[PDB]
RNA sequence: UGAUGUUAGGAGGGCAAAUCCGCCGAAUUUAAGCAUAUAAUUAAGCGGAAGAAAAGAAAAUAACUAUGAUUCCUUUAGUAACGGCGAGUGAACAAGGACCAGCUCAAACGGUUAAUCCUUCGUUUGGUGCAAACCUUUCGACGGAAUUGUCGUU
RNA sequence: UUUUAAUUUAUUCAUUGGAAUUUUUCAUGUCGAGUCGUGUUCUUUGAGAUUGGAGCACUAAUACGUGUGAUACAUUUCACA
RNA sequence: ACGGACCAAGGAGUCUAGCAAAUGUGCAAGUGUAUAUGAUUCUUUAAACAUUUUAUACGCAUAAUUAAUG
């Protein structure tokens, strides 16, 4: 159908036709607002992929996020301890960009809403573009439908904070089985926790 | 300050405990056991003392 | 049962059995294994010898199961047997017993002990040594190799 | 540490008492769990609560001359007795869609496990007084007259046990049938010493088949 | 070690094909859609490079080659691979 | 296409934490000193849920005559390994049990006819209530969403 | 009072649509990209010429492909997914 | 040389893990019924009783030595 022909073109970015689109989008995404609507998916093939659908409760938002290592939060960069820990200017987070760009749309902004999935749309020397899709949870037309109605139950409130989207499987170590993963499930705390445990009989 | 983590019972070898046992059945038919432990059976005719 | 216990003994007296002079202070050498190679070394010497440095190759992963092998030497061979059919086997001289000592938890078959003499047999392992193999030949019987 | 000793080990170095767990309730959880799961009996009213499993082998030359019961049967023993993967689920017999039979022997002993239980059920219609046939394998319906009388028989929960070794560990042969010009300690080193360039051999056939 | 499908095992615990004895039991839509992708992307710049490369034609040129891909794209494996794409490619342009 | 609207109908905000999920992040102490190490992937700090939460239907083991989603108990084992190879640290597979369950989308296929969905206003049945109230149950109309892709098959 | 198991009756007639297996016919289609991976820097792990995660630069293949098989390479066989 | 004006009550080698020696007890080339399950066990009983209707759960012992193929 139409949709392969889009995801063959859009594996390449660096032919000239990719190149050109994708400078024209990187200029505009930066004039707009950190957090903005958008009334379409920009790219539908690839939002089809994930969870998304074309109902009456489904939205599009558009994030901005900035690049680098953050510093570590010392004032004057005067660390009072030893000097294994006395770094600072290459300190490193556990979570993705695309975990933080979820949540800046996830925590108060929409609060209405339930977050599902997002996507790459584009990058630069300062910035990374994602998208992100919502779920309204109380719109009857996503509440009577028995295939995607899992969204509206209060187990699954703020995804994008307990690590329950697909970029928190990333960087909490799940997306890897077995000798290499061998104690990341079903939590690495509650494995931790596990294994530190003193068990011990009555009779003895 | 006390704990619930004292050991609070004891594990038997089971060979023991059926030593005991049988041991302990034996001596409810000597009648001179069963009169210095404080049963009061002067008047009794046998001690194993079945009954229909 | 706190019945029992030494320091009831010492009770009324006042430095209860540690000394006047070298009293009863807390960590007086150091914590665990701390001073041995310094001031423990005697102690570590007379008593486990060849306790520092390494030796030999790292095996990197493992997995025992790969090598487990209990073994049977051939004194115990013939008690495998019941006392009456051990006896039937003495007077016929026309039949031998054929052993399987795998179906018994053992392996390999190992050679130490004596075998009665003239008196054939016929076993079944995975593993023999020369010797145990040798001893089973000599008294007329056969080596059987499974898996 | 002075005197003739072992050399100290333990691993009390953090905070180990806020994860000490003493057990006092073994037994009564053990009687709640009887409890329940004799609950469920009296509501499945004559069925059991059992389910069918397949007899395999253990993975390891430690262990590999000893079975045990697995997780279900494959397609092809379902196959075997005439059975579907989905209508087989409705009676107490488990699917399992990825293991594999790399021999004859386990195909057939599975099969005739198979056809033994499917020989020794009754089956109650699905609306009552109507009998029907089968689909997709299972048997047909029963008359009142059998359900009635099979009612008061005890349930034979044998048939859902893993089977047991009687492989006898000694026998009797003839002396005359006893071979005295073999050399098992030969064979098994010549067998070692021959392996490398045997397994050279086979790589070179491989890459010959490929062609 | 290895075994052999055919012939049977023997019963003895080691050497090559060891064990007990048990009976062993044994697109025209793409190519369309990829010269339709051709006609609207064309060639990444590397790949420009690289059939640059082996059009000058020589051993020094070939071996030259495979290192640009390989630091390009990391993997000697997936180098190669590339390498031999963009041999046939040009010479199916030669005809 | 964006702003605007005391337009009609709705949602979020705060409290509580023993058990649960994500981030951030020490030093006391031990090494008879001390800087790697240990204390500890811990305490304090900031966020988010439920009667349980999290995990979960193989880009998994094994090297055998082979097993077969997750969780937990007994053991593997203070073992393979890490370490001023010092003080110290330390998992996995097979084995015995508790319980036992499997599925959807995306991508293929359906164009003598988007089959799909929602709001508002109507009607048509039987049971339960003293009452309040509730359950079940087809059939319409106008309006809108949707071909920049809903539904059916597998 | 609650609910859940057996046991007790369904007779006659009337459509319309579904499903499993079997006999033959013709078709080998699809399979998740600024992702996977590699270099480099910091953390974390029992993980050792690097166990997982993260930042920056480079940036794949199409099932005969891709990934794992606990010591870094090249040319290959095999198994599992 | 330091503590002690007087009286009454309180007040300090214990608990858990892991090893060894000594001694008492049971069985003995074996020994210990783990987690579970069973029962005409169920105030006490959270105790006690049982073990799957030529019999391969696991620990320690019954064999040592070597970096190691063995
Ligand atoms: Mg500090
Ligand atoms: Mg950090
Ligand atoms: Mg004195
Ligand atoms: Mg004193
Ligand atoms: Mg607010
Ligand atoms: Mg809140
Ligand atoms: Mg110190
Ligand atoms: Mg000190
Ligand atoms: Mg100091
Ligand atoms: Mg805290
Ligand atoms: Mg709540
Ligand atoms: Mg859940
Ligand atoms: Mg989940
Ligand atoms: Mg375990
Ligand atoms: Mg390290
Ligand atoms: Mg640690
Ligand atoms: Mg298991
Ligand atoms: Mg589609
Ligand atoms: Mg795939
Ligand atoms: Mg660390
Ligand atoms: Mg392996
Ligand atoms: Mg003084
Ligand atoms: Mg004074
Ligand atoms: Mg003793
Ligand atoms: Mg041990």
């Amino acid at each position: 159908g139409a949709y392969k022909y889009i995801q063959e073109i859009w594996k390449k970015k660096q032919s000239d036709a990719m190149h050109f689109l994708l400078r024209v989008r990187t200029w505009e995404y930066r004039q707009l607002p950190v957090v903005h609507r958008v009334s379409k998916p920009s790219r539908p093939d690839k939002a089809r992929r994930l969870g998304y659908k074309a109902i009456q409760g489904f939205v599009i938002y558009r994030v901005r996020v900035r690049r680098g290592d953050r510093k570590k939060r010392v004032k004057k960069g005067i660390v009072h301890g030893k000097p294994k820990h006395q770094g600072v200017h290459k300190q490193k987070s556990t979570r993705n960009l695309k975990s933080v760009a979820e949540g800046k749309v996830g925590k108060s902004i929409c609060g209405n809403l339930r977050v599902l999935n997002s996507y790459w749309v584009g990058q630069d020397a300062v910035y990374k573009y994602y998208e992100v899709i919502l779920v309204d949870p109380n719109h009857n037309a996503v509440r009577n439908n028995p295939k995607i109605n899992w969204i509206c139950n209060p187990v699954h409130k703020h995804r994008e904070l307990r690590g329950l989207t697909s970029a928190g499987k990333k960087y909490r170590g799940l997306r890897v089985k077995g000798h290499l993963s061998a104690k990341s499930r079903p939590s690495i705390r509650a494995n931790w926790k596990r294994r530190q445990l003193i068990k011990l009989r009555k009779c003895r | 300050p006390t704990k619930i983590w004292r050991r609070w019972g004891r594990k038997v070898n089971l060979k023991e405990k059926r030593y005991a046992v049988c041991s302990s059945i034996a001596a409810s038919g000597v009648t001179s056991l069963v009169l210095a432990r404080g049963h009061r059976i002067s008047h009794l005719k046998e001690v194993p003392l079945v009954v229909s | 049962a706190t019945r029992f216990k030494k320091n009831r003994k010492k009770r009324g007296h006042v430095s209860a059995g540690h000394g006047r002079v070298g009293k009863h202070r807390k960590h007086p050498g150091g914590r665990g294994k701390a001073g041995g190679l310094h001031h423990m070394r005697i102690n570590f010497d007379k008593y486990h010898p060849g306790y520092f440095g390494k030796v030999g190759m790292r095996h990197l992963n493992l997995l025992k199961n790969r090598t487990y092998c209990p073994t049977i030497n051939v004194d115990k061979l013939w008690g495998l047997l019941p006392e009456e059919k051990k006896k039937e086997f003495s007077e016929n001289k026309d039949i031998a017993p054929v052993i399987d000592v795998t179906r018994k938890g053992y392996f390999k078959v190992l050679g130490n002990g004596k075998l009665k003499h003239n008196q054939p047999i016929v076993v079944k392992a995975r593993y023999f040594s020369s010797v145990a193999e040798k001893k089973i030949k000599a008294v007329g019987g056969q080596c059987i190799l499974v898996a | 540490v002075a005197h003739n000793n072992v050399l100290p080990n333990v691993h009390l170095h953090k905070w180990w008492q806020r994860h000490v767990r003493v057990n006092f309730s073994k037994n009564i959880k053990k009687k709640k769990r009887r409890l329940l799961r004799e609950k469920r009996r009296k509501a499945n009213g004559g069925t059991p609560i059992e389910k069918l499993h397949p007899i395999v082998h253990c993975p390891t030359q430690r262990y590999n001359f000893r079975t045990r019961l697995g997780k279900g049967f494959t397609f092809e023993e379902l196959k075997g007795a005439g059975l579907t993967p989905r209508a087989a689920q409705t009676i107490g017999i488990c699917y399992d869609k990825r293991r594999k039979n790399r021999s004859e022997e386990s195909l057939t002993k599975n099969v005739e496990r198979l056809l033994k239980y499917k020989n020794s059920l009754v089956m109650i219609p699905l609306k009552k007084n109507k009998a029907k046939k089968g689909i997709g394998g299972i048997p047909a319906d029963a008359d009142k007259n059998t359900i009635k009388e099979f009612r008061n028989k005890k349930p034979l929960l044998s048939i859902f046990k893993k089977e047991k070794n009687t492989k006898p560990f000694y026998e009797t042969i003839e002396v005359s049938k006893i071979d005295k010009e073999f050399l098992a300690y030969k064979t098994l080193r010549r067998a070692k010493l021959a392996e490398r360039r045997k397994n050279r051999r086979q790589q070179k056939k491989d890459i010959k088949f490929k062609s | 070690g290895r075994k052999s499908t055919i012939k049977p095992a023997t019963g003895i615990a080691v050497g090559f094909n060891s064990g007990h004895v048990v009976t062993k039991r044994n697109s025209k839509r793409k190519e369309l859609i990829k010269d339709v992708v051709r006609e609207i992307t064309g060639f990444s710049p590397y790949e420009k490079r690289i059939i640059e490369l082996i059009k000058i034609g020589t051993s020094a040129s070939t071996k030259r080659s495979l290192k640009y891909a390989k630091k390009k794209l990391g993997t000697h494996k997936r180098g190669k691979a590339k390498r031999e794409e963009i041999q046939k490619v040009v010479i199916l342009q030669r005809r």
